[PDB]
RNA sequence: UUGUAAAAAAGUUUUAGAGCUAGAAAUAGCAAGUUAAAAUAAGGCUAGUCCGUUAUCAACUUGAAAAAGUGUC
């Protein structure tokens, strides 16, 4: 597939500031993507059953979801990332 | 009450700090707190429990790489300026606006102050120049080879191109076969390989590697052709994969090194350098030279392929080769068009015009990479006839290449210097100033600031240390006579030394220190045992034997193996026949590598063994670690010119070393044991019966080492102490917040200090979660089952994902047999069988596989309360041995199984379990404890002994995690953030209860110097002995339980009220005190605070975007209108600012009043902070009310109607501000229901738990009503809640476990923070964003202190008026 | 286990590499492409071949800044 550090690398290559947070044993780990640098932030947190990379792919494989116009580009960029992992 | 004594609990993490105050009865107090501000609220009662949340602290690395990129651009820029300085006066006589035209070449024609054609100034000469010189390499070859006088502008352009793009500095001196040729670099690779595998060398005698590796075949073909010449070597062996790495392929080194997870490597990947670091982490730093030598050869092959070298000799081989590539590109392009035009003419448009496709137009004009272009045309070539040649070129990666391209980093600067120098010699007679500056101009290209000099500062750089010996501008030409090289290097060494943790004020040694490496061999050598014919027990190595081994094996070879040990030494020096070795596996990991490097170079075995010269050699290694500047190495070795020949002197400098170790020379061979006068290394050599290593010798409290280490660690300010920690920058941030919480809580509690501070610290870097360990599980079985010669994996297929079932793992680990009876288990009936603890729960809570076995019935262990019976041990020992030799059980697990042979569990065993339970092994937690302790305990008594008013206590998280599962105080992190606070409370409970029951155990878990009690003396010899002897059943958390069940089903009852017998104090009332704990965990008012911060870092997204007439783009320079030039998008808001002012609403210029929220970008910040009203006035606003300008950083908190809260993510987006306090009863239901299967416990209650979830299926509907009433009130995502409410209906009849698992997903609708997508079964809920901040401007802004106990509430609706 | 020094190759952006034939245009047909300059955080004053993305930050009082205070018998 691809792992969490691959995914972070790919998102950064699309010119998005992205942070992995919560990597304590105490906190739930969360991928946070700064979509626009103005408060829009796309958060994928890890579940016990399903992982961040799994959630990312199932969320962005079919491209944009038409919800917010200021995110159409962001969904296209994330979709191309899904294709990469084959 | 009246009691004022209290204790503090803490849960330090990298994104959170939980804290709690407790009283002697484990209650959390409640106090009224003054509420400041302008509202009607003047006080609230708050519970003293909560948690601070914060963004991760970040490393200085990203900042550093951006800093070094800037210095590189600045200095490249300056090389060009130096050249132009040299050219200016003569260029002026030739073309007086030429340098002007290049300076302004970027401007649109409207803005150019000169004529738009840079080189010549008119269209005719420019068009002709380009036809004559289609690439800069045609100009370079012509200028290198011709003897004509040339135009001074063309001479400039060729020099500038070599000086601006001057190539690499990886090779020192002139190029020659040994630093540049494929054959020589190949030899070095096999020499390096044969150095690490003496037993199985590569013999490459006839092997023409230059021809095989430099040929014009694909990469995989050259790998085959090379390996075909090495009988014994598979293509994917270690050497083959090294050659594959050298050729640009991506070998997988996993199977080479018998790793669990694969280790793919590719030298060109941006990730390569730490992909290699992660490989070397596993296999050993010893292999670093191997991958380095593979890397050097890689460069020599790439450069070989770039220089199509031949005997049409030029002085311009590189330009010549690029011209050839230009022409070949042209021919193949012409043919490609023809073949397409003939066979696929409908694809012509796409391939050559459509630059959004990855064909030729995308390749030249549309950003497509070479790799992408090849992937696009290859199917098309394969469709056409006459494409065989082109496809060969493609699969060789040599089709239609450009000249500026990714290979070029393997071009040494010495090549550009070659052409640069030739050109000057051609023209220096037609232009005397070129002759007079020839060496000045070549210096510009070759000079390089040495590492050890650093930035050439003059007072105003925090990174600089360089030292002048003349106050004048340093240039490439005056450097050696202006820079004080000696003093700068001295300062370099000081700054670059790390000090010994164990004993500060002592520098650490190089990682390749001969002492470090002697130390490391003797520390491995001291745990090695043996047996031979006629011996009672497995004996240790006599120091006289260790000394003889290091002299005949380690000082003669690089790797010593159990074979040459058992054969070359035992059976050839000690007259043995067959010696069992039992401390060392295949070979020795440590080595005297440096000894052999110096033996090979210096060729003087006596010199090296004379432990009189050991300072000379260590200083040599020291110099080759600190330095790479051969000129500075020459100066620092000048003293030993008498000692060594110019042949070995030369070879020394060319040998490099990198790396530091952890220890100082004084630690290893400095401090001496008082009574013995033995240094540490002195002990590793001789020690008699007991053969201790290093970690023992430090830990050993019977010697003087541990005491002096402590006496050593002695350390001013607070941020000093925190910078000085071995820790990630995230944890240091969390530590500093933790200190601030403790201070604030002290204030809250009347400035009275606590009785105890209990600390627990999270483990970092638990990133991967779930798969990594499950391949290890498969790795262990495959090696072990094979080691047994078992047919169990053919009879029963292998799949590493059901290896996470612990019963199935143990089944395979035990070769499919009962661990307690010589019988077989049924793999299909594992549900009938019991997992059993070797050491029972009553002595220790060890639930790892190390302590578990699978038996058809746990009654097969025997009838003891102990380890399994003597009978089992006599019957099964020989089967356990096989499992041990095959690594299917650890040694430790073998000793526990067989313990009944040695009497069972001794007091010594129990004393160790007790240490294992209390003692926190991590160094970082000890330094946190020392900071807190140094802060709280400041006073000294009448005898100058520190008065420890506050006891700071460190708990292993396992104690509280086990407490939670034992007494069903379950935690579900997804519900809300309370669990951080609850953890701190629970630490306070357990730590303070522990310190009451077990005062004599203080030294094990309270910071400071206490009486150290022989714990053995506290252990009762029998249960009847129960007097002042604490433990029979070694599990220290037993006093919380009311009954404990022993390993034979017997039940031991304890009193309801537990007391310390020695001191009379009550420590736990099982009625009262559990209810206290439950009552605390169910309190809905917990102070959860998210720390507010200004945003720092980059101004914006980094893409340099094409021009738009969108005014949203940010210009890259002051006068570059992005409507003409492009620029940047999406700036970053440092903070938002509340602005009340007037604006104009029309042509009348009449003033409407406004109250707005303005984001200040990081870029705008200084401007705004210098003249805020001038800044605001220039943005529109007038009549600004300066006294109401409120800085609103990220996460600023607001409260609206009905306790609904929002946090500020920026000036134009909000985050959720509320926490959903689900009642404690629903929490444990969710945990039990969603773990209904994976339950872990006694069937007697694991069945009782399952009936609890069955009889509370109605909690499902109650929890949903909780979610729904919270959401209608504060989430305000109506459509979303309608969707989840129906989705809960569509599945009301799915199993309880399944509905509970999905109800947990539902809490991301309600979580604090940014709204996030989630699922409920198949239904997907899209996040409802809060894209309007308007409502916040009439709400209550809540300033919070770090605990949230102290607040100022500002009602913003009172602003906007007078 | 942090922190730091030296260098290189790409990439991007704007400009320069006179596009041609036919046509009243719209447009169609073709030719062509591989290179270069310059910027690469806006910039700053201390003007260095220096510095500019880490750390640090509730509110309020006092300080230049470490830091010290304010809510509590
Ligand atoms: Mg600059």
């Amino acid at each position: 597939s691809m792992n969490i550090n691959d995914l972070i690398r790919e998102i950064k290559n699309k010119d998005y500031t992205v942070k992995l947070s919560g990597t304590d044993s105490n906190s739930i780990t969360q991928l946070i993507i700064r979509v626009n640098n103005d408060g829009n932030e796309y958060v994928i947190s890890e579940s016990e059953n399903e992982s961040i990379v799994e959630k990312f792919i199932s969320a962005f494989k079919n491209g944009w979801n038409q919800e917010y116009e200021d995110e159409e580009e962001f969904y296209n960029d994330m979709q191309t990332i899904t294709l990469k992992s084959e | 009450s009246m009691d004022k004594k209290y204790s503090i609990g803490l849960a330090i993490g990298t994104n959170s700090v939980g804290w709690a105050v407790i009283t002697d009865e484990y209650k959390v107090p409640s106090k009224k707190f003054k509420v400041l501000g302008n509202t009607d609220r003047h006080s609230i009662k708050k519970n003293l429990i909560g948690a601070l949340l914060f963004d991760s602290g970040e490393t200085a690395e990203a900042t550093r790489l951006k800093r070094t990129a800037r210095r590189r651009y600045t200095r490249r820029k300056n090389r060009i300026c130096y050249l132009q300085e040299i050219f200016s006066n003569e260029m002026a006589k030739v073309d007086d606006s030429f340098f002007h035209r290049l300076e302004e070449s970027f401007l649109v024609e409207e803005d150019k102050k000169h004529e738009r054609h840079p080189i010549f100034g008119n269209i005719v000469d420019e068009v002709a120049y380009h036809e004559k010189y289609p690439t800069i390499y045609h100009l370079r070859k012509k200028l290198v080879d011709s003897t004509d006088k040339a135009d001074l502008r063309l001479i400039y352009l060729a020099l500038a191109h070599m000086i601006k793009f001057r190539g690499h500095f990886l090779i020192e001196g002139d190029l020659n076969p040994d630093n540049s040729d494929v054959d020589k670099l190949f030899i070095q690779l096999v020499q390096t390989y044969n150095q690490l595998f003496e037993e199985n060398p590569i013999n490459a005698s006839g092997v023409d590697a230059k021809a095989i590796l430099s040929a014009r075949l694909s990469k995989s073909r050259r790998l085959e052709n090379l390996i075909a010449q090495l009988p014994g070597e598979k293509k994917n062996g270690l050497f083959g994969n090294l050659i594959a790495l050298s050729l640009g392929l991506t070998p997988n080194f996993k199977s080479n090194f018998d790793l669990a997870e694969d280790a793919k490597l590719q030298l060109s990947k941006d990730t390569y350098d730490d992909d290699l670091d992660n490989l070397l982490a596993q296999i050993g730093d010893q292999y670093a030279d191997l991958f380095l030598a593979a890397k050097n050869l890689s460069d020599a092959i790439l450069l070989s392929d770039i220089l199509r070298v031949n005997t049409e000799i030029t002085k311009a081989p590189l330009s010549a080769s690029m011209i050839k590539r230009y022409d070949e590109h042209h021919q193949d392009l012409t043919l490609l068009k023809a073949l397409v035009r003939q066979q696929l003419p409908e694809k012509y448009k796409e391939i050559f015009f459509d630059q959004s496709k990855n064909g030729y137009a995308g390749y030249i004009d549309g950003g497509a990479s070479q790799e992408e272009f090849y992937k696009f045309i290859k199917p098309i070539l394969e469709k056409m006839d006459g494409t065989e040649e082109l496809l060969v070129k493609l699969n060789r990666e040599d089709l239609l290449r450009k000249q500026r391209t990714f290979d070029n980093g393997s071009i040494p600067h010495q090549i550009h210097l070659g052409e640069l120098h030739a050109i000057l010699r051609r023209q220096e007679d037609f232009y005397p100033f070129l002759k007079d500056n020839r060496e000045k101009i070549e210096k510009i290209l070759t000079f390089r600031i040495p590492y050890y000099v650093g930035p050439l500062a003059r007072g105003n750089s925090r990174f600089a240390w360089m030292t002048r010996k003349s106050e004048e501008t340093i240039t490439p030409w005056n450097f050696e006579e202006v820079v004080d090289k000696g003093a700068s290097a001295q300062s370099f060494i000081e700054r670059m030394t790390n000090f010994d943790k164990n004993l500060p004020n002592e520098k650490v040694l190089p990682k390749h220190s001969l002492l470090y490496e002697y130390f490391t061999v003797y520390n491995e050598l001291t745990k090695v045992k043996y047996v031979t014919e006629g011996m009672r027990k497995p004996a240790f190595l006599s120091g006289e034997q260790k000394k003889a081994i290091v002299d005949l094996l380690f000082k003669t070879n690089r790797k010593v193996t159990v074979k040459q040990l058992k054969e070359d030494y035992f059976k050839k020096i000690e007259c043995f026949d067959s010696v069992e070795i039992s401390g060392v596996e295949d070979r020795f990991n440590a080595s005297l590598g440096t000894y052999h490097d110096l033996l090979k170079i210096i060729k003087d075995k006596d010199f090296l063994d004379n432990e009189e010269n050991e300072d000379i050699l260590e200083d040599i290694v020291l110099t080759l670690t600190l330095f790479e500047d051969r000129e500075m190495i020459e100066e620092r070795l000048k003293t030993y010119a008498h000692l060594f020949d110019d042949k070995v002197m030369k070879q020394l400098k060319r040998r490099r070393y990198t790396g530091w170790g952890r220890l100082s020379r004084k630690l290893i061979n400095g401090i001496r044991d008082k009574q013995s006068g033995k240094t540490i290394l002195d002990f590793l050599k001789s020690d008699g019966f007991a053969n201790r290593n290093f970690m023992q010798l430090i830990h050993d409290d019977s010697l003087t080492f541990k005491e002096d280490i402590q006496k050593a660690q002695v350390s001013d300010s607070l941020h000093e102490h925190i910078a000085n920690l071995a820790g990630s920058p995230a944890i240091k941030k969390g530590i500093l917040q933790t200190v601030k919480v403790v201070d604030e809580l002290v204030k809250v509690m009347g400035r009275h200090k606590p009785e105890n501070i209990v600390i627990e610290m999270a483990r970092e870097n638990q990133t991967t979660q779930k798969q990594k360990n499950s391949r290890e599980r498969m790795k262990r079985i495959e090696e072990g089952i094979k080691e047994l010669g078992s047919q169990i994996l053919k009879e029963h297929p292998v799949e590493n994902t059901q290896l996470q079932n612990e019963k199935l793992y143990l089944y395979y680990l035990q070769n499919g047999r009962d661990m307690y009876v010589d019988q077989e288990l049924d793999i299909n009936r594992l549900s009938d069988y019991d997992v059993d603890a070797i050491v029972p729960q009553s002595f220790l809570k060890d639930d790892s596989i190390d302590n578990k076995v699978l038996t058809r019935s746990d009654k097969n262990r025997g009838k003891s309360d102990n380890v399994p019976s003597e009978e089992v041990v006599k019957k099964m020992k020989n089967y356990w041995r096989q499992l041990l030799n095959a690594k299917l059980i650890t040694q430790r697990k073998f000793d526990n199984l067989t313990k009944a042979e040695r009497g069972g569990l001794s007091e010594l065993d129990k004393a160790g379990f007790i240490k294992r339970q209390l003692v926190e092994t991590r160094q970082i937690t000890k330094h946190v404890a020392q900071i807190l302790d140094s802060r709280m305990n400041t006073k000294y008594d009448e005898n100058d002994k520190l008065i420890r008013e506050v006891k700071v206590i460190t708990l292993k998280s396992k104690l509280v995690s086990d407490f939670r599962k034992d007494f069903q105080f379950y935690k579900v992190r997804e519900i809300n953030n309370y669990h951080h606070a609850h953890d701190a409370y629970l630490n306070a409970v357990v730590g303070t209860a522990l310190i009451k029951k077990y005062p004599k155990l203080e030294s094990e878990f309270v910071y400071g110097d206490y009486k150290v009690y022989d714990v053995r003396k506290m252990i009762a010899k029998s249960e009847q002995e129960i007097t002042a002897k604490y433990f029979f059943y070694s599990n220290i958390m037993n006093f919380f339980k009311t009954e404990i069940t022993l390993a034979n089903g017997e039940i031991r009852k304890r009193p309801l009220i537990e007391t310390n017998g020695e001191t009379g104090e009550i420590v736990w009332d099982k009625g009262r005190d559990f209810a206290t704990v439950r009552k605390v965990l169910s309190m809905p008012q917990v102070n959860i605070v998210k720390k507010t911060e200004v945003q720092t870092g980059g101004f914006s997204k980094e893409s340099i975007l094409p021009k738009r007439n969108s005014d949203k783009l940010i210009a890259r320079k002051k006068d570059w209108d992005p409507k003409k030039y492009g620029g940047f998008d999406s700036p970053t808001v440092a903070y938002s600012v509340l602005v009340v002012a007037k604006v104009e609403k029309g042509k009348s210029k009449k003033l409407k009043s406004v109250k707005e929220l303005l984001g200040i970008t990081i870029m705008e910040r200084s401007s705004f902070e210098k003249n805020p009203i001038d800044f605001l006035e220039a943005k529109g606003y007038k009549e600004v009310k300066k006294d109401l300008i409120i800085k609103l950083p990220k996460y600023s908190l607001f409260e609206l109607e009905n306790g609904r809260k929002r946090m500020l993510a920026s000036a134009g987006e909000l985050q959720k501000g509320n926490e959903l306090a689900l009642p404690s009863k629903y929490v444990n239901f969710l945990y039990l229901a969603s773990h209904y299967e994976k339950l872990k416990g006694s069937p007697e209650d694991n069945e009782q738990k399952q009936l609890f979830v069955e009889q509370h299926k109605h909690y499902l509907d109650e929890i949903i009503e909780q979610i729904s009433e919270f959401s209608k009130r504060v989430i305000l995502a109506d459509a979303n809640l309608d969707k989840v409410l129906s989705a809960y209906n569509k599945h009301r009849d799915k199993p309880i476990r399944e509905q509970a698992e999905n109800i947990i997903h539902l809490f991301t609708l309600t979580n604090l923070g940014a709204p996030a997508a989630f699922k409920y079964f198949d239904t997907t809920i899209d996040r409802k964003r809060y894209t309007s901040t308007k409502e916040v401007l009439d709400a209550t802004l809540i300033h919070q202190s770090i605990t949230g106990l102290y607040e100022t509430r500002i009602d913003l609706s009172q602003l906007g008026g007078d």
